[PDB]
């Protein structure tokens, strides 16, 4: 019906912001479920899904119209715990942005809790839901594994300049580049793991600048895209004028 | 003149073409009855008084007067307490005064007369007269010693008067003391979301609606609806809370099985465009339709209705109460991105969601969504378009919150869910 | 070997050490401020609700070794140090040495395996009936004693004591239990640590009173009797009650309200002599009632109060008239009714077990004193004392209260000096005569049963005298950050 | 210049932080003229400058509880200032603050026209008293002191009805407190950082008295507001908020250059050359300020790294834009609109703003700026941390005070909201230097600030 | 209000907002302000609402309807409705720029919401604010 346009801009970063909001992202590599659950870190890998309350078909529901109209997720129908996945995105042309992963998770996924910090971006959901959300974030162009690496605490590096091989300065290294392809063993929480997870080959610097959603005076300056500054000015003028008098 | 229709909890028609001026807190008889009942009604935990008299624990948190336990029988003789307290709380003979014993005697519900409300300057007449009537009954008709009377009084009242709240007392209503108001006219906003979801028996249309009732009564009491702002508030009260033209339930039924926040936004912008509320101001390069509002109170009403609908779709999917920290925020943010128009309350409910996310997800002492009310320092900013969604989220939960409905609001829920105009707010306000 | 004054140098009651009245003020002597600082910086939060939210909502295992890890994390974190890795600013270690956290539990089995450097045990600090009373009172619950810096409460206010607590509690849970450093569990923990499981001694005051929360108007009389730990370490109940009288007359009549006469309510020993006389009188008359014990007490009747209070006041009047040693000060004749009323109140409470019996003894004392001598205190003295006798056994809204829950925010006691300390002593005397482990709040008996406090809550008046002659060291001083 | 670690700048770890908050929390201003009207009308005693002088020697040496410790209490004195030169010269030169002497001519003329011909006394109680309990007994302490000084100096008995009329006329008729009482949750009393409005902190610092460049005055209030409001009232997390490493100074001077380029000298002093505040002017200056600061961050990556968290990037862009718009228009709410436009432009340029709640004051920020609803509308000069939007979270209030000063400093006003506060802190005998607050924390982080309120003389070594 | 708008003395004792003087005659056409405030305060026409002018047009006496008392939990929604009605009448009769709306607001409301009381607003009732009560139910005994 209403074809969502999602964002203003004829530029490249407007197109990439629309691609992150819409979810029309191409898959660059693959992560198995067994080691993805390992690097989320809330569970033994390849084990049963835990619980925080008995499943909804057993302990019933109140007589609610929203409950009978909204079909709960499969990850909530089994009463899983609410656990989290979070990332850190560089300011040197990372493909995703702490707001724009939150916009991605809000539009493309049912029953999530996206949260934006300046350096952190968290998705909190039921077990089977956040696993799918984190899987879709990891296997696509949305996460550049050299850039948008999973942290769960001690996240410093969104604004720290990259290393010479294009990886963030992590005060506890989850992800290491050697062997050619990027590999990582720990979960987002700062505990080590026995198994090694290959992600894939990192994007090149020019490909990172092409795929990014950051206006940068190096690559695509914010000042030259008047289409989005007009959006900011229009919504700000409407906010101020209608906070004086809404007519 | 704006003339909405009214639909119920299940999206059936209630009253059609109602003028939204008649839905005002100062004009609608049902909202007036609801807030007069919130003023005049108070709850007594008889088992709490019995435990305080026996164990000696009274007067606050972690306190116990040791050595002067009064072994009384309050729960067993609860009915005679009910007629005796009804005798001491009433002004005339059977005017509008009721004392009902419930749940096999563990609790009492006291409706103060309507005259005592109009005889004092605020609502605390009900609390003080009920507490003093209970104290006087348990002293006189169970035979309390002359020097044992203050123990029997502080079993009912708290550390009052040394603390301005009845802290540790067993008598409280929905509204808290007027010294606990952050602003002027905020007395109808000291009502936490657990109370609303407990009252409506965890209905999610009904908790949102009754928190709209309370919030817009509070807003009109602030003097924040004079002139054209009255229409600006009443359009949102119709559209968001009171289910105008079945819009929110229609959006939920459309986006129930597969819907996310984005599909809710697509539905509200399709409804706004097709209703003539908004139109394309200009078209940019790359065809980004810049939108303008033909009616700004009506566009804010659509953004509020979409905010509640997105709350439903994003909380019923997870069956979690914590999602409205972000659902309001990101609904209004994607809605600003989609059209160019400002979101609900011109960013006020987005800011409320911003701060609500921080105190409901960090080391700062905010806690779960169940404890947030309109008088809370974080969620007071939006003009009654945020707390309906919070109460709906709390009513929509399935057990993932420990600061839960029962633990903090079992008394208020089991005493105030006995009233028809509190479980069913839309049916009262519509009048069918 | 000669000299004149016009003021009597006060010897602190029960001690040989002596201070002139213009350095027993809360500016010169330091312990006067330090005891109130220890009241301010202290709060207590409860761990069980936080532990069960860690348990069910994360699936995390709560166990004694994780709890030892969590308290060592917190006890590092509390002195304003960084425990979660954000580049925050740390308070300097040399300014913050008076910060610690200590648990006490109602389960001794849990209390064994927790590290004893972080445990205040009920058994090692109380006797058998005291410990049994407190374990039965608090249930099998886990609580913890929070003491924030003295420099922090000294700088801003006493309302940040609960907030610095909840801000440094949540970082400790995050660092020791590996949460996200910001997620929906931390809100539950830090709202438990701030309004759900928080208990604090100072409560909020109405805005007409121009002070804020955690200010000695909110500190109730039973709370202050529970703060001072003389009942823990000594057995003679009159000594307990008069120690509470001295501490209350210092923190209530000198700090919460600013002619500074009321130092004499715990100086020169008149108050004691009268209390020891009438406790002997009660032991002689009512068959040893005022000794320690629960069933030996006489029931609080009106005539018992009349006899004890009248006899105590006529003893005090005969003592004064016989030797007016404590008289002859320039603004004399006040603090003459306070000591008689305190003696009568402690005497009435130590015999009956009822605190309002002590209050009725206090007001009978003021009536007997007034109509014996034809004069009653200074100008503003008997607002409350002329009100009070009808306000003690009432049960109205703003009138009915036990002494135990009363405090300086009580309507009669709001603005007059020389009264609240006797009320704190009466509320203590109602329970020290029967050897109770606590009067109102059992949490604060345990919480202040600790020797790491720079103040000594075992004997407050001994500490006032000890600071009055400059061998008391306070905590909140800016020793390093100023030049020399 | 003398800049040090952030570790020894945290407010408990820094003397001058504490001493300027102690100086603000110990000072009260009491009206004096209608007490003299009482003394003239129904005490039968003719008040003279000699009686005024004798009152001043009585009240200035009575501060330590005299007829406390003489040694400890020393930071205590009562000074006078009048807007009426007819009696300002006969008063002793050791108890007087001349509005003519300490100010320029037009500033003094504005002060005198604002207050009229009234007499006001400036009271500073001891610091130890304000450190022992809260600073809410400054009113009651100075009340008992001036009551005792009437009874001593002017020779009345205690306990008369005319003495009672004088008693109410003395102290609770015209009392000017620093802040007022607080609402529900954080219910502190008077003279707390919650009630200290932004115009009050603009008037408390005295750079507007001693400097003519409105940029330096605005950024000075920005630094003082950041430290006081954020660290004391709300604290922390990168506490050195926008008064180190001078990115905000660079952005402000660039903005003044931009304003005096596009508009005809609208950023210099004087109210004649002020452009009226429309949305176009606010949009233009705020967007240019924000885009310049963003280009400085993205052009110099070491400064993007040094400000590691998004909160201080957003705060230093918004404060620079706000003080710029306030200087250009002379309107403080124009500065607030520039602040919030800077927040929105920064958010859309980088897709990230702050730490969960650093945008609470900002999404309901721009809409509340020009409102006239009840709890929503207020001029920025009268706003403070008790305002509903600004109550609870860090990183904002310093720019909010600096914006109000920039409004009333771009047009060269003598004061922001109070001339009583401006003249009251215009005396150099304070331990703090309110003329240059941000230099004093450089002195307070280098261990060169010597506050009073210490108890070293009354405790062992 | 006229002196507050012209001089700049609004929102407390000693406060002066300089340079934002809004020169206007309020006392000269106080009848027009009276019917406009009767229009904005009232719930419906012909209710229990009467605002009448004092001698010389120096003051006017707002009486809020009974329904604005019944529809509010406490007593002093009358103060806020009257203050907001007077503020919007002043805005509607200037034609003021919206960047000078806050000055014309705080001339009427004083320093509220920063202060818990209005504190300098010319809208003034008899009872104090409910936060400035002594105890539970003392708001009706605050008449000196």
């Amino acid at each position: 019906a209403y074809e969502a346009q999602y964002y203003p801009g004829a530029t490249s970063v407007g197109a990439n912001r629309r691609k992150h909001m819409s979810g029309k992202l191409e898959k660059l590599r693959e992560i198995s479920d067994e080691d993805l659950t390992a690097v989320l870190g809330h569970r033994a890998p390849g084990s049963d899904y835990p619980s925080t309350h008995p499943p909804l078909a057993e302990m019933g529901e109140p007589a609610c119209s929203i409950r009978e109209a909204v079909a709960a997720t499969p990850g909530a129908a089994a009463g899983d715990r609410v656990r989290y996945v979070q990332f850190a995105d560089s300011m040197y042309n990372a493909p995703a942005t702490p707001y724009f992963r939150s916009y991605f998770a809000a539009i493309n996924f049912r029953g999530v809790d996206p949260g934006t910090l300046s350096g952190r971006q968290i998705v909190e959901a039921r077990e089977r839901d956040m696993e799918q959300c984190a899987k879709v974030q990891m296997e696509t162009e949305m996460t550049d594994p050299a850039l948008a690496g999973m942290r769960g605490a001690t996240v410093h590096g969104h604004s720290v300049r990259l290393q010479e091989d294009g990886v963030m300065f992590d005060m506890l290294d989850r992800r290491r580049l050697e062997g050619g392809v990027i590999i990582m063993d720990k979960d987002q929480v700062a505990i080590p793991l026995d198994r090694k997870v290959n992600l894939g080959k990192p994007m090149s610097s020019e490909e990172a600048a092409k795929r990014t959603t950051i206006y940068r005076v190096d690559n695509v300056a914010f000042r030259d895209d008047a289409e989005v500054i007009e959006w900011v000015h229009r919504v700000f003028d409407q906010r101020t004028s209608y906070g004086f008098q809404p007519k | 003149s704006d003339t909405v229709d009214i639909y119920d909890d299940r999206g059936k028609l209630l009253e059609s073409n109602v003028d939204i001026m008649s839905l005002a807190p100062t004009r609608n008889a049902a909202i007036k009855k609801i807030i007069l009942d919130t003023k005049r009604s108070v709850a007594v935990s008889l088992a709490g008084i019995q435990g305080a008299l026996a164990s000696g624990k009274m007067g606050g948190k972690g306190r116990q007067i040791l050595g002067r336990g009064l072994n009384y029988d309050l729960v067993g003789n609860a009915d005679a307490i009910a007629e005796n307290v009804k005798n001491l709380v009433q002004v005339d003979e059977g005017d509008d005064t009721s004392v009902k014993v419930i749940k096999g005697g563990k609790s009492l519900l006291i409706q103060a007369p309507s005259s005592r409300i109009a005889a004092g300057a605020d609502y605390m007449s009900a609390t003080t007269v009920g507490a003093a009537a209970v104290t006087q009954t348990i002293i006189d008709m169970f035979g309390t010693d002359m020097y044992d009377a203050p123990i029997a009084k502080s079993a009912v009242w708290g550390s009052y008067p040394q603390t301005m709240d009845l802290m540790g007392g067993n008598v409280q209503g929905v509204l808290s003391i007027p010294q606990n108001n952050e602003g002027l006219g905020f007395s109808l906003r000291n009502i936490m979301a657990n109370h609303i979801a407990a009252i409506t028996s965890r209905g999610a249309m009904n908790a949102a609606a009754l928190s709209s009732i309370y919030e817009q009564s509070g807003i009109f009491e602030m003097g924040g609806a004079v002139g054209m702002f009255e229409r600006h508030q009443l359009l949102g009260l119709a559209c968001q809370g009171l289910n105008a033209n079945n819009v929110v339930y229609d959006i939920v039924k459309e986006n129930g099985k597969d819907g996310t926040i984005g599909t809710v936004i697509e539905s509200i912008v399709g409804r706004a465009v097709e209703d003539g509320v908004i139109s394309v101001d200009k078209t940019a390069p790359s065809g980004y339709k810049f939108y303008k509002a033909n009616d700004v109170p009506m566009w804010n009403a659509y953004a509020a209705a979409g905010t509640l609908a997105a709350t439903f779709v994003n909380c019923g999917a997870g069956r979690a109460a914590q999602n409205v920290s972000s659902t309001l925020l990101y609904f209004n943010d994607i809605l600003e991105k989609e059209t160019g128009l400002p979101g609900c309350d011109y960013g006020k409910v987005q800011g409320v969601a911003v701060g609500f996310s921080f105190f409901s997800h960090s080391i700062y002492g905010g806690g779960g969504p169940g404890v947030f009310n309109g008088n809370h320092v974080v969620t007071r900013h939006s003009r009654g378009f945020a707390i309906p969604c919070v109460c709906a989220a709390v009513a929509l939960d399935a057990g993932t919150q420990m600061f839960t409905i029962e633990s903090t609001s079992g008394l208020i829920g089991d005493v105030f869910g006995s009233i028809e105009e509190f479980r069913q707010p839309i049916k009262a306000v519509a009048g069918a | 070997p000669l000299g004149q004054r016009a003021i009597t140098p006060y010897t602190i009651s029960g001690t040989d050490i002596v201070a002139e009245p213009d350095d027993l003020h809360y500016v010169n002597n330091a312990a006067m401020q330090q005891m109130w600082d220890d009241i301010r910086r202290t709060c207590i939060v409860g761990l069980d609700m936080a532990h069960e939210t860690l348990e069910k909502r994360l699936g995390k295992e709560v166990t004694p070794e994780t709890i030892n890890h969590y308290l060592e994390t917190l006890n590092h974190a509390m002195p304003g140090a960084a425990v979660v890795q954000e580049m925050m600013v740390e308070t300097h270690p040399a300014l913050v040495d008076d910060c610690y956290v200590k648990i006490f539990t109602g389960d001794d089995e849990l209390a064994d395996e927790i590290d004893k450097q972080y445990v205040i045990n009920v058994n090692k600090m109380f006797s058998e009936e005291q410990a049994a009373q407190i374990k039965a009172s608090i249930g099998k619950t886990t609580w913890q004693a929070i003491h924030i810096p003295t420099i922090v409460s000294r700088t801003t206010d006493g309302a940040q004591t609960s907030r610095w607590a909840a801000m440094q509690i949540g970082m400790s849970f995050i660092s020791a239990y590996a949460m996200c450093a910001g997620e929906a569990a931390v809100a539950d923990l830090s709202f438990a640590a701030k309004h759900a499981a928080l208990v604090s001694m100072g409560e909020m005051l109405p805005a007409r009173r121009a002070r804020g929360p955690n200010e000695p108007g909110g500190l109730s009389f039973g709370h202050l009797s529970d703060i001072v730990q003389t009942s823990r370490v000594s057995k003679d109940p009159a000594k307990i009650a008069l120690e509470v009288v001295g501490a209350g007359c210092m923190l209530y009549d000198q700090i919460w309200l600013g002619t500074q006469y009321a130092t004499a309510a715990y100086t020169d020993d008149i108050l004691d002599n009268n209390t020891y006389y009438d406790v002997d009188y009660i032991n002689d008359k009512y068959n040893g009632a005022a000794n320690l014990g629960t069933d030996n007490k006489v029931k609080a009747t009106l005539d018992v109060v009349k006899d004890i209070a009248t006899e105590s006041t006529l003893y005090g009047i005969e003592t004064y008239e016989k030797f007016p040693t404590a008289l002859e000060d320039h603004f004399g004749g006040s603090q003459r009714a306070t000591v008689l009323a305190a003696a009568s109140g402690v005497a009435c409470a130590l015999a009956t077990g009822n605190a309002n019996a002590g209050l009725s003894g206090w007001y009978l004392s003021m009536y007997v004193h007034k109509e014996a001598w034809g004069r009653l205190g200074f100008f503003g003295f008997d607002l409350q004392d002329q009100c009070g006798a009808t306000n003690v056994l009432s049960y109205q809204g703003d009138e009915g209260l036990p002494d135990e829950l009363r405090g300086p925010n009580y309507p009669n006691y709001a603005m007059n000096v020389g009264h609240q300390g006797g009320y704190a002593g009466i509320a203590q005397a109602a329970h020290s005569g029967r050897g109770d482990a606590f009067t109102v709040n059992p949490l604060l008996k345990v919480c202040f049963a600790d020797e790491l406090m720079p103040f000594n809550f075992a004997e407050p008046r001994r500490e006032f005298g000890r600071g009055a002659i400059r061998e008391f060291m306070p905590a909140g001083e800016r020793s390093l950050v100023i030049p020399a």
